[PDB]
């Protein structure tokens, strides 16, 4: 019954401000101190602040000092966060998190938000370009082969892939995304089937990209 | 010193299970419904625009659902609700003339068996002198012959008198919170899985609880709450095969009624004052009430459930679904309210299955009836006027009402049929998760504090 | 460790925390005890006996040697029958639901300690200290 | 600032064993220190608070010690919903601070990769870009080093490499290099190149063709 | 029988309004009537008007029209700051 649940992704440009929202569930709002901390992709953790729910005191971390802003609105049992000033080095997963707060003090943080993802670029929406990896011609005979889905550049994430919509599932790699030097995203999916299985059976792969709501699907056949 | 001393405590959370006075409360949109006081919301307290939950950490109290005052609070308010709403309206008691009834304008089968009879009678008019030879359109549930033409009359002028509902009201089920007092709280019971008795691990406190809409219907629960996760089974007493087994439903099945019949309000006068409202002629084809339920909706449902009626009658056991054994029409039939209308559905095509160990929708029948004696109740008889145009609605199916046979051979199947009756249990669904405690903010503790002395 | 200052848990917050904890929040349930054609006759009689309910403790509160709400103490030596605890034992592992399971047998005797020994003694003994 | 230092890094282990994570501190946060457990996608759980005490419903097999600069997590017996990465947290002062993590990965038998190589596709190379893939398939442990030819000269700086979260099922990791090229580049060139190092590799593994 | 029952429903109000104040005036630092004084600051946002310039320059029905907004904001710092933490303190210090 307890949990914090906080608002959807966000994209945001250098510079500007987002505002980041958690409303708690299945317990008094008030009664416990909240943690704001982030997660850049493929990182550790960083603590911001925390706020008490009751008063509206806020302690923040300094190094966020003026930048990051901590309020809350008690009759919708909601916290609020404002990260402004933004630049890329703000991209990341922000959650909330409750304190235990026994004895009124910092003990340990047992209720987490699902997180907030928020991307800041310069990037604008776009969908991916998916070409295919085409199965060598070489594959073992009686063997496995390999083929896949080349997803590129297209931003902000996520993608969806699936193969064959859906009907195919195992031996699926679909890889993270990686961040390009361009600023856009990249990945690949990859499928392994076996050789006999090459030109008898269709394979293509359905990737939809909602932001800038785009579906493909490529056919990826032995070129 | 070390010799302690009593010390009083004002405020203190000290309560116990006790039985108080509930008032009401529902929203101010529901009161601007207005339309002449539908159902109750006239001197209704407007409830509270942010209610407020206190989880009670680490608390834990122990409900009883079955033992619940609240329910026998309920059900005598929505009765003496039943009997305010009828004492100024029409009483129908120069109705219950001889009635010259035949057939209604169809052509044939013979199985067909009349249904709607269409009914001529003799009637007072305003003055006291002069007759009035006057005709109506009655169903068959509503009349009944007795021994030239074939001469019926209506099946409650030998039973209780009978008043008509006034057209203003409304019968639809509106949202009441139920609140206590001052010095009083509510306690609710906030785990994903709880059958209604024992010790409740997340518990939380309430002024008012959620709006709980007086439904009231028989076999087929309406539009309630629905339970998390996976469905619940609740029982005072499953070894009992006397004890109704109260089913509650985690997705909602739909379901979707129509009165096919565009009737015609004919407003014959029985003046002074007074006024009857009769069924005119019906516009298009002589046709029945029915109700549809989606077969692939309805096999989930069903299969959910005998999933969780595995974990009290054995692993391995054979579950049989059968419709109900007979006596009132009440009790047999999924009775219930649309459109002002009182419907009556055949449910022997829902409590047909065999289940083991291991695409359109189901019509049912569904009769009419506008003369009702709902809640047990004789002397107070209460005729539903007509309702103009085809009537159509769709509800939530969120729970069942069961009753387990006796024949047994125990140990191998089990056989579960649909029951009711006792309205009562319709409120218990709903307040399962609510129980009335009093507060006792009196309470004394030792410490090592004495008085003065007036230094 | 760090900390940033009070928190509220609300009516009937501490309910399940221990005395001396609950000892805090007293004045939350003092507040939301008094709160500010038929079926409206139905709140009437709720809130007469809501306000009864109230003098009825007010009254109690008044006659002992309180009168001041929240909390007072007592010239009343504690009988150790009435379950022999400490006052590390009471104050740090006991709930008020839980105390008043137990001295619920003694609770109508303590009263009557209260009410006659104390501030009809105590009263009267001031007015002999009051003339001089 | 406190910081927090965790050891190993990555520890790799058996279904069945006991293992002790260690979380030290730069300075003395006495026994105000809380250990979380996290896995890829979701929140983190909190396991241990005052050094040493169980959070509610965490299961008996977690234990902690430790007060000073000195911490320990154990897991008397590993199961499967274990594997995850460990984080310590102390509260002393602000800022709050967090160690870098410990991730905790399942032992398997050597398993050598199966490699294969994708040239651009046609459509590609009409957009006026060539991104050449090399996929290794199915291997354990996760070191794995991959190096791109072009016309036998080494290439630096023009791939990016994603690996996967090790698999549930078979406990393996795969991975792509993705060498992205101008058109005019890819062009001017004939031979491309991924070789593929692997202890479960007899021998190094070149996949190749020839543009065109 | 009504009209006579109209009556109790006011008397009933009258008590209730009654206690409402007097429950007020006895959670406060009060109980006892008319006068009494608190250890609250006067914040200077709630209208900054001078000591000479309020009693011997304003009635109390144009007094409680411009203090009528912060009017529930002292309230709290009245109950929950003073009695809670006063009489609190008291129990620490008649203990010796
Ligand atoms: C709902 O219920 C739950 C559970 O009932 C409840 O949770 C408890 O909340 C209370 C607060 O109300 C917590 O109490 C605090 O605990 C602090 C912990 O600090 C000490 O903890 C170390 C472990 O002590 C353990 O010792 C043994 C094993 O030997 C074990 O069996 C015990 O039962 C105990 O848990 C302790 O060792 C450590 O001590 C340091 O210093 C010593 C030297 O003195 C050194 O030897 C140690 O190595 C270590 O370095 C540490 O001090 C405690 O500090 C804290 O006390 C502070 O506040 C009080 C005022 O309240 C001050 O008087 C005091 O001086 C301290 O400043 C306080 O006691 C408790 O831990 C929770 N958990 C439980 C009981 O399991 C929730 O609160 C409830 N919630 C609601 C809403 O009701
Ligand atoms: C339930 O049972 C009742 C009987 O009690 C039925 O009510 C009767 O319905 C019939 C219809 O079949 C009515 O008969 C019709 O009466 C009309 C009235 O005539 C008016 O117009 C003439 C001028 O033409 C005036 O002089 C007169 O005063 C009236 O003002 C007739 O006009 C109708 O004639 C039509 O039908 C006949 C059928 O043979 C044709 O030949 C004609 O050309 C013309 O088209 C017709 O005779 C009767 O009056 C109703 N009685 C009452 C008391 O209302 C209900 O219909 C029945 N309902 C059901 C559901 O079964
Ligand atoms: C008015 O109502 C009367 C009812 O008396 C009705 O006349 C009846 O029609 C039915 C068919 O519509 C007749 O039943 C038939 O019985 C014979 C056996 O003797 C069967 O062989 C017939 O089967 C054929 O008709 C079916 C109709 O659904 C077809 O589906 C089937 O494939 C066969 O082709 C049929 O069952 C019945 O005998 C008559 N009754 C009388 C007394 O004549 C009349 O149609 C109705 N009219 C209106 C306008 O409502
Ligand atoms: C019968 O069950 C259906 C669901 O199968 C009920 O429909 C649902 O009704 C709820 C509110 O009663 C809707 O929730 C709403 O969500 C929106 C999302 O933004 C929010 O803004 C509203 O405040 C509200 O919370 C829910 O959306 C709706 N389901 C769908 C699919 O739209 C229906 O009300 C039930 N009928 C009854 C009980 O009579
Ligand atoms: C009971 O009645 C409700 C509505 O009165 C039925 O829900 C309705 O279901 C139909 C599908 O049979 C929906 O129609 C169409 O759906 C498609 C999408 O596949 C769409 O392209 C059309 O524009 C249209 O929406 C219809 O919208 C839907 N009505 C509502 C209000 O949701 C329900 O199926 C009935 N149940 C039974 C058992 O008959
Ligand atoms: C309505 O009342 C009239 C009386 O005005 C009934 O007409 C009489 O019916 C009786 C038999 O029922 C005959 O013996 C009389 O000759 C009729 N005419 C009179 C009395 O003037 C009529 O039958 C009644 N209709 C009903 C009861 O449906
Ligand atoms: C009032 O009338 C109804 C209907 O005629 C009576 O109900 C009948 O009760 C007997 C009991 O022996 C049954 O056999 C019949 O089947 C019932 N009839 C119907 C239509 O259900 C009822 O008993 C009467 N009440 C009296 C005479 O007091
Ligand atoms: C409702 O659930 C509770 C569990 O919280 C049941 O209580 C247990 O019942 C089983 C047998 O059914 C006993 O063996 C346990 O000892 C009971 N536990 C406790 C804590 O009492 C309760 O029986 C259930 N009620 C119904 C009607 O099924
Ligand atoms: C409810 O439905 C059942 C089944 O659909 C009805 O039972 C039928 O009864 C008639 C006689 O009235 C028989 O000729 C049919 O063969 C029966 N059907 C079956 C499938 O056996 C029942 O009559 C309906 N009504 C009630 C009130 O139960
Ligand atoms: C319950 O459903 C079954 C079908 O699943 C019904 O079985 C019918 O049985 C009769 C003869 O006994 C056959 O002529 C029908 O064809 C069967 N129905 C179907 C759909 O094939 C059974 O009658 C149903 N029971 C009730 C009470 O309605
Ligand atoms: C039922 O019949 C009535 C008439 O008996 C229909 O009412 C008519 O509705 C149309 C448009 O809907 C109007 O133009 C007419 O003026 C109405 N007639 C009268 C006498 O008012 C009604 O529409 C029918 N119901 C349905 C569902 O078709
Ligand atoms: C009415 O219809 C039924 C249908 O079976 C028939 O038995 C009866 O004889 C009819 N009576 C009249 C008066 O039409
Ligand atoms: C339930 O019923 C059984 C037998 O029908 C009886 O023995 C028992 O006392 C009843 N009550 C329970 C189990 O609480
Ligand atoms: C649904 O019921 C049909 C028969 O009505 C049956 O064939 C089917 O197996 C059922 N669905 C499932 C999931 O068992
Ligand atoms: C019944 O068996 C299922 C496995 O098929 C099991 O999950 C469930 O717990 C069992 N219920 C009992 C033994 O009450
Ligand atoms: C204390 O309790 C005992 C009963 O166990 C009683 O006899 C005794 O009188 C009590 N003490 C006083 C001072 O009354
Ligand atoms: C009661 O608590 C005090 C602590 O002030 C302690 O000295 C004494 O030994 C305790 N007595 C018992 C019986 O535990
Ligand atoms: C209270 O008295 C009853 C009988 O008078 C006894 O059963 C119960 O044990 C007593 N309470 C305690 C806490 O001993
Ligand atoms: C005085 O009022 C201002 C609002 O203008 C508020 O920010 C401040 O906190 C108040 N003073 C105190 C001590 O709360
Ligand atoms: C306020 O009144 C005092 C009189 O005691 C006076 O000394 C002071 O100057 C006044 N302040 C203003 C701003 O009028
Ligand atoms: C009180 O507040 C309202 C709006 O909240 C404002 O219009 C009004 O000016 C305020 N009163 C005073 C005396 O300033």
């Amino acid at each position: 019954q307890e949990v914090l649940v906080q608002s959807g992704a966000e994209v945001k440009k250098p510079g500007a401000s987002v505002k980041v929202s958690c409303r708690a569930f299945g317990y008094t709002f008030t009664g416990n101190a909240l943690h704001w901390v982030r997660q850049a992709p493929g990182q550790g953790l960083e603590w911001l602040g925390w706020i008490n729910p009751h008063s509206g005191d806020t302690t923040t971390s300094q190094k966020f000092q003026g930048r990051v802003y901590m309020t809350r609105d008690k009759s919708i049992n909601t916290a609020f966060l404002d990260v402004t000033r933004l630049t890329s080095d703000d991209t990341g997963i922000y959650y909330c998190a409750r304190d235990k707060y026994y004895g009124n003090e910092a003990v340990g943080m047992d209720v987490w938000g699902q997180g907030t993802s928020v991307t800041v670029s310069s990037a604008s929406t776009k969908g991916p370009s998916v070409f295919p990896l085409a199965p060598s011609s070489k594959s073992t005979s009686g063997g496995t082969a390999a083929l896949g889905c080349l997803v590129k550049d297209y931003f902000p994430e996520p993608v969806t892939v699936s193969w064959n919509s859906g009907a195919l599932t195992s031996g699926v790699h679909t890889f993270p995304a990686v961040l390009q030097s361009s600023g856009l995203y990249s990945l690949s999916s990859v499928v392994t089937v076996p050789s006999s299985s090459l030109g008898t059976q269709t394979y293509i792969c359905n990737v939809n990209h909602k932001p800038s709501n785009t579906k493909v699907d490529k056919k990826v056949e032995p070129k | 010193a070390e010799n302690l001393w009593v010390t009083v405590y004002y405020g203190v959370p000290v309560w116990k299970d006790a039985e108080t006075t509930l008032f009401c409360a529902s929203d101010a949109k529901a009161y601007e419904t207005e339309k002449h006081n539908v159902w109750a919301t006239h001197a209704c307290v407007p409830t509270d625009p942010n209610p407020q939950e206190i989880h009670l950490e680490n608390v834990t109290e122990e409900f009883n659902m079955w033992k619940n005052n609240m329910v026998e609070q309920m059900h005598t308010d929505i009765i003496s609700l039943w009997d305010q709403s009828l004492k100024p309206c029409v009483k129908l008691t120069p109705l219950c003339v001889t009635l010259q009834c035949t057939n209604v304008t169809n052509n044939i089968t013979d199985d067909m068996r009349g249904e709607l009879k269409n009914c001529s009678f003799n009637m007072t008019t305003e003055l006291r002198d002069k007759k009035q030879k006057v005709y109506s359109l009655f169903y068959r549930l509503d009349v009944v012959q007795i021994n030239s033409n074939k001469e019926y009359r209506l099946i409650n002028c030998n039973t209780s008198a009978i008043t008509q509902a006034c057209p203003k009201v409304s019968f639809e089920p509106i949202p009441i919170h139920y609140c206590a007092p001052a010095g009083f709280a509510i306690l609710k019971c906030k785990d994903k899985k709880f059958n209604g008795t024992g010790p409740c691990p997340s518990v939380s406190t309430v002024q008012c609880t959620h709006g709980i809409k007086p439904v009231v219907s028989t076999q087929l629960l309406l539009n309630g709450s629905l339970a998390e996760e996976e469905v619940m089974i609740r029982s005072e007493n499953i070894t009992n095969n006397a004890k109704n087994i109260l089913v509650q439903f985690n997705t909602p099945v739909q379901i979707n009624c129509t009165r096919p019949n565009n009737n015609t309000r004919k407003s014959i006068r029985i003046g002074p004052g007074q006024a009857f409202y009769a069924t005119g002629d019906i516009i298009g084809d002589i046709r029945q009430a029915h109700c549809n339920v989606s077969k692939a909706t309805w096999n989930e449902t069903l299969g959910k459930v005998v999933k969780q009626l595995r974990k009290h009658f054995g692993n391995n056991t054979i579950i049989r679904f059968a419709n109900s054994s007979g006596g009132d029409l009440e009790v047999t039939t999924h009775s219930f309210n649309c459109g002002g209308e009182f419907f009556y559905c055949n449910t022997s095509g829902l409590f047909n299955s065999t289940w083991i160990s291991n695409n359109d929708s189901i019509t049912l029948p569904c009769r009419i009836k506008q003369i009702i004696n709902m809640w047990q109740r004789i002397g107070q008889a209460m005729y539903a006027p007509p309702i103009q145009g085809v009537i159509r609605c769709v509800s939530n199916i969120t729970g069942l009402i069961l009753t387990r046979d006796g024949g047994s051979t125990n140990s191998t199947t089990e056989t579960f049929r649909p029951g009711g009756g006792d309205m009562r249990d319709n409120w218990r669904s709903e307040l399962y998760k609510y129980k009335v405690v009093k507060i006792e903010p009196l309470g004394v503790a030792p410490t090592r504090c004495k008085r003065r002395v007036v230094g | 460790a760090v900390g940033i200052g009070a928190v509220f848990l609300g009516f009937l917050g501490a309910a399940g925390s221990t005395m001396g904890a609950a000892s805090m929040t007293l004045t939350v349930q003092a507040r939301n005890l008094l709160s500010g054609t038929v079926w409206g006759i139905k709140q009437l009689q709720a809130r007469v006996l809501a306000v009864e309910r109230y003098l009825r403790d007010q009254q109690l509160l008044g006659i002992w040697g309180c009168s001041g709400k929240l909390i007072c103490c007592t010239n009343v030596p504690w009988n150790s029958s009435w379950s022999n605890r400490n006052l590390s034992e009471i104050w740090d592992n006991m709930t008020w639901l839980q105390w008043d399971k137990e001295i619920s047998n003694y609770t109508q005797i303590i009263y009557g300690l209260l009410e006659e020994s104390q501030n009809q003694q105590e009263k009267n003994e001031q007015d002999l200290l009051a003339l001089d | 600032d406190i910081q927090l230092t965790q050891s190993p890094s990555f520890l790799s282990a058996s279904v069945g064993d006991k293992v002790t994570i260690t979380c030290r501190a730069s300075q003395g946060v006495r026994n105000e220190l809380a250990w979380y457990q996290q896995k890829p996608g979701k929140a983190p759980n909190l396991l241990i608070y005052y050094a040493s005490t169980l959070q509610s419903g965490v299961p008996s097999r977690f234990s902690a010690t430790g007060s000073g600069t000195h911490f320990t997590l154990t897991v008397s017996s590993l199961q499967p919903e274990d594997f995850a990465t460990y984080f310590c947290q102390h509260m002393s002062s602000y800022p709050l601070t967090f160690g870098g993590g410990t991730k905790v990965e399942i032992k398997r038998t050597v398993a050598a990769p199966s490699v294969f190589i994708f040239p651009p596709s046609d459509e590609q190379l009409k957009s006026g870009t060539a991104s050449v893939v090399c996929l290794l398939n199915n291997f354990y442990p996760r070191e794995a080093k991959v190096q791109w030819k072009v016309d036998n000269a080494l290439q630096s700086g023009n791939s990016q490499e994603s690996v996967t979260e090790q698999d549930s099922k078979d406990s393996t990791y795969s991975l792509s290099s993705t060498l992205t090229l101008s058109k005019a580049d890819y062009e001017k060139h004939k031979v491309y190149a991924c070789e593929v190092t692997h202890q479960g590799l007899s021998s190094p593994v070149t996949k190749s063709f020839n543009r065109g």
